[PDB]
DNA sequence: ATCAATATCCACCTGCAGATTCTACCAAAAGTGTATTTGGAAACTGCTCCATCAAAAGGCATGTTCAGCTGAATTCAGCTGAACATGCCTTTTGATGGAGCAGTTTCCAAATACACTTTTGGTAGAATCTGCAGGTGGATATTGAT
DNA sequence: ATCAATATCCACCTGCAGATTCTACCAAAAGTGTATTTGGAAACTGCTCCATCAAAAGGCATGTTCAGCTGAATTCAGCTGAACATGCCTTTTGATGGAGCAGTTTCCAAATACACTTTTGGTAGAATCTGCAGGTGGATATTGAT
């Protein structure tokens, strides 16, 4: 048993780090980054519900997400549209 | 009988993207010219992305063009990565960029 | 015996990711949160493969950008490790804060 | 049944280079951008129209529009694409 | 010939705040208020009839609508005024 | 001869919002309680503010609302604020607010 | 049958002090000398984008006169929304 | 002779400048720098003067805006005075570009 | 910078599965040809509203002097975060079977759009009201020197 | 822990520019009565999607050692804040001529609206190819020590 956001472990955030040029990382990151991290989901994973709700689905779609994405102003290619 | 798209000397479809002006809640009528004016611009900006990543292609050796590869040419074009500035590209990557404080010394 | 001195395998990875476009963080345990997240949203919730997919694609984008202005507020304050401090100013700038 | 742009933007890639190929996610991706940039220039002609109670989108406001939403070089050079297309398109009966 | 809320707001004005005045240049700005909100509910209802391939923008369309553009509890209270005015307008004859 | 505002016990114009939706291209067609809906949100956010900027109108020793009683109403509630995080209140100022690091001692 | 007088460096117009007030506004303290040819510059480009895109709403209007409604406009084109000017 | 600690005007300016809602900028200065900048992109333009002064709230509002980034940015760097440095490092993270 | 010694990369070739291109047909758009409307450009033109202009005066911009305290440089110690070897367990994956739903029809009842035809609500100024910005002067507080 | 030297408040006053009320038309709601659609609402698919299962594989968690980095301390030069003198130029007020919005007609060039007639773009199997993952063997980079 573990945390689910504690499944974003600490050596796949620090690629993602080393990925935008970071080369030493302060032990405090892995905790804030998971914060950070579960906000964006948040936000987008809601917006993107709700558009599944309206669309009286079950189902999120790629495009929900899209959609939603295009909201956060996050617009995203390759999905679909 | 020939299609507005050759009429235009256009490869992209004129008359698709008449119909997708109509439908998309724009206005009440559409132009006959917007739709061959618009059809023109898409061609020439998809022309120009397809250039540059056939050129980020054949500098990493490959033939066939991949989502990096347009990654590589939009980023490194002031232009197109103003224009896209806040659309993100799937699978593209970053640019490889080391600032010079973070290298070894001597 | 052989060791790098730190900062070596920190540049080597630095390059060996700036070269691919491999998504970073694990697929199941991602899918694993995002189907907990959208559970507290609605229930009984399916979720189409390329759903999970451009949601960790978006994730990974935003996290790896944000990594970069948080790296440009450390080296801003003379430092080259990146703290939660440089985070906070990062997304404070970016006005998702504040 | 379901439509894309996708043999538009391939018969553009052999105009522009004749022996390149490309992947199918890149052919999404350049689908998502044709699609996009459809969708700036629309929304902004009608917001052009809009503004000067005009009723009809015309190439004038796909003219205006573009010049609002590319950088300088790119639009010079859409405007001058739009306006040769416009022109040829007159020119045939 | 130019139309404001200025007589609503005023109302609601009087309504909230019984013995409270308004500026002209921050009746304006409600003015701006009240027009932005309605661009972005009736911009977001549009594109959400779209998504569907609806023709048609109902009271529905207009809630998601609210739910997707403001924040938690002002959009539970506006939820909350949206449908108590459809019902209360539906039951009339 | 029944107003729809009153209909739907609105202040808003259910009408003038109807005519709106009709001439704002956003679809062919508009439902009948969209507008109701959307007057009603309208009125109720105006309400809002309204409320708020009284407040700080009453604060500040003010009878009549301005554009920095609004602008001080909107920064200082959470919700508001966000809701209008990209929006400029003209003659609004800001909030005062100095960084605890540039006091005396 | 007489044209204006040339205009030129009336970004000199924005004033040492002036930048300092903004800055306060902003609850700024202490200020580096190349702080205000710095603010100028930001400032130019600020203003020419937005003059621009409302210089073409403007044009694309047929117009010779630049409206309050143009800037709303060209304000709002940049992410920038304007309150209070019949916006 | 009487004279304030630097610093002590300062505070003063702020908490002055953040209690009124003026505009700062000399009006006539900033409508010839408007008239300037238009005329280089369009000749025989005119202006509403309620465009100028929107003009001028946009402007201002930017500005005042643009400068807590800088202090916030100057304050991360463990200093009191802004910089150019720092309007840079806001305007980067901001995604303004040069 | 040179002597040696791990590891790291880089080059050139290689073989193949996973994808990409190429081929072969049918509804659905796209194109035509009429029959109408209808938007909006042209041509006066009634009138705000912008551009000058003038002229007086004081609010501020400019420039200088000068000293305080801030930023930058330097040093140093301790403790944090990197590198690395070790050993365990969770992710990956790869069909497989089942079944939960999206995606599409197929009807009609309700809702919406028309086209006229009355009925009011809202707007543009004129006619009254009245907060509040500025101007003073005395109390309270704040700040900085002995 | 006290005194001067300013800055900061808060109350009280008063005419004015700005807000609130009062009246008067007209476009805009609202009311009727046909005339279409539109999006449900049941009954069924084909299809991704969930749930196991079952290994193997890397990839992650753990712990030791310690390089090197961050933060604290100290110093000082020089930048920048405060105060002051000087005089410019922005601000204010009011008028004037006319450029250029808009408001109204007056009408066709252009779009819409059907009714058919064609043709193209998609779909589901068919037919080759590009890299990718591997494999040396050759130099490079990195690190410790003459
Ligand atoms: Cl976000
Ligand atoms: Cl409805
Ligand atoms: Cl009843
Ligand atoms: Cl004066
Ligand atoms: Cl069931
Ligand atoms: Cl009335
Ligand atoms: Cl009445
Ligand atoms: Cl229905
Ligand atoms: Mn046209
Ligand atoms: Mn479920
Ligand atoms: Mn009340
Ligand atoms: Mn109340
Ligand atoms: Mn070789
Ligand atoms: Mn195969
Ligand atoms: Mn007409
Ligand atoms: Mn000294
Ligand atoms: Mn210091
Ligand atoms: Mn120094
Ligand atoms: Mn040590
Ligand atoms: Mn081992
Ligand atoms: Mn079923
Ligand atoms: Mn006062
Ligand atoms: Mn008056
Ligand atoms: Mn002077
Ligand atoms: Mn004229
Ligand atoms: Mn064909
Ligand atoms: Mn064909
Ligand atoms: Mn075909
Ligand atoms: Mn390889
Ligand atoms: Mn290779």
């Amino acid at each position: 048993l573990r945390d689910n956001i504690q499944g974003i472990t600490k050596p796949a955030i620090r690629r993602l780090a080393r990925r935008g040029g970071v080369k030493r990382i302060s032990g405090l990151i892995y905790e804030e980054t998971r914060g950070v991290l579960k906000v964006f989901l948040e936000n987008v994973i809601r917006d993107a519900v709700t558009y599944t709700e309206h669309a009286k689905r079950k189902t999120v779609t790629a495009m929900d997400v899209v959609y939603a994405l295009k909201r956060q102003g996050r617009t995203l290619y390759g999905f679909g549209g | 009988v020939k299609s507005r798209s050759s009429r235009a000397g256009l490869q992209f479809p004129v008359g698709r993207v008449h119909r997708l002006l109509r439908q998309g809640n724009y206005a009440q009528r559409i132009g006959a010219g917007a739709p061959v004016y618009l059809a023109a611009v898409l061609e020439y900006l998809t022309a120009e992305v397809l250039e540059l990543a056939g050129n980020a292609a054949r500098d990493n050796k490959k033939t066939r063009i991949t989502p990096r590869h347009l990654q590589l040419a939009i980023r490194n074009d002031e232009e197109l990565n103003k224009l896209l500035g806040r659309v993100t590209i799937a699978q593209g990557g970053v640019l490889p960029n080391i600032q010079a404080v973070l290298l070894p010394k001597k | 015996p052989h060791r790098y001195r730190p900062g070596t395998v920190a540049l080597r990875e630095i390059r060996r990711y700036q070269k691919s476009t491999e998504l970073l963080i694990r697929k199941l345990p991602f899918q694993r949160l995002v189907r907990e997240i959208a559970q507290d949203f609605k229930t009984d919730l399916r979720f189409q493969s390329s759903a999970v997919m451009a949601l960790q694609e978006a994730c990974e984008a935003y996290l790896v950008g944000l990594f970069e202005d948080t790296n440009l507020c450390a080296i801003h304050a003379k430092r080259v490790t990146i703290m939660p401090k440089d985070i906070q100013l990062a997304r404070r700038i970016r006005g998702e804060r504040a | 049944r379901k439509e894309s742009y996708s043999i538009y933007i391939y018969k553009v890639l052999k105009q522009v280079h004749p022996d390149t190929g490309i992947s199918s996610k890149a052919m999404s991706i350049m689908n998502s951008f044709v699609t996009d940039i459809f969708e700036r220039i629309a929304s902004e002609a009608s917001r052009l129209a809009h503004y000067n109670k005009r009723s009809t989108i015309t190439s004038r406001e796909i003219q205006t529009a573009v010049r609002l939403l590319l950088p300088g070089e790119l639009a010079k050079h859409a405007v001058s694409e739009g306006t040769k297309a416009v022109t040829k398109y007159t020119s045939s009966k």
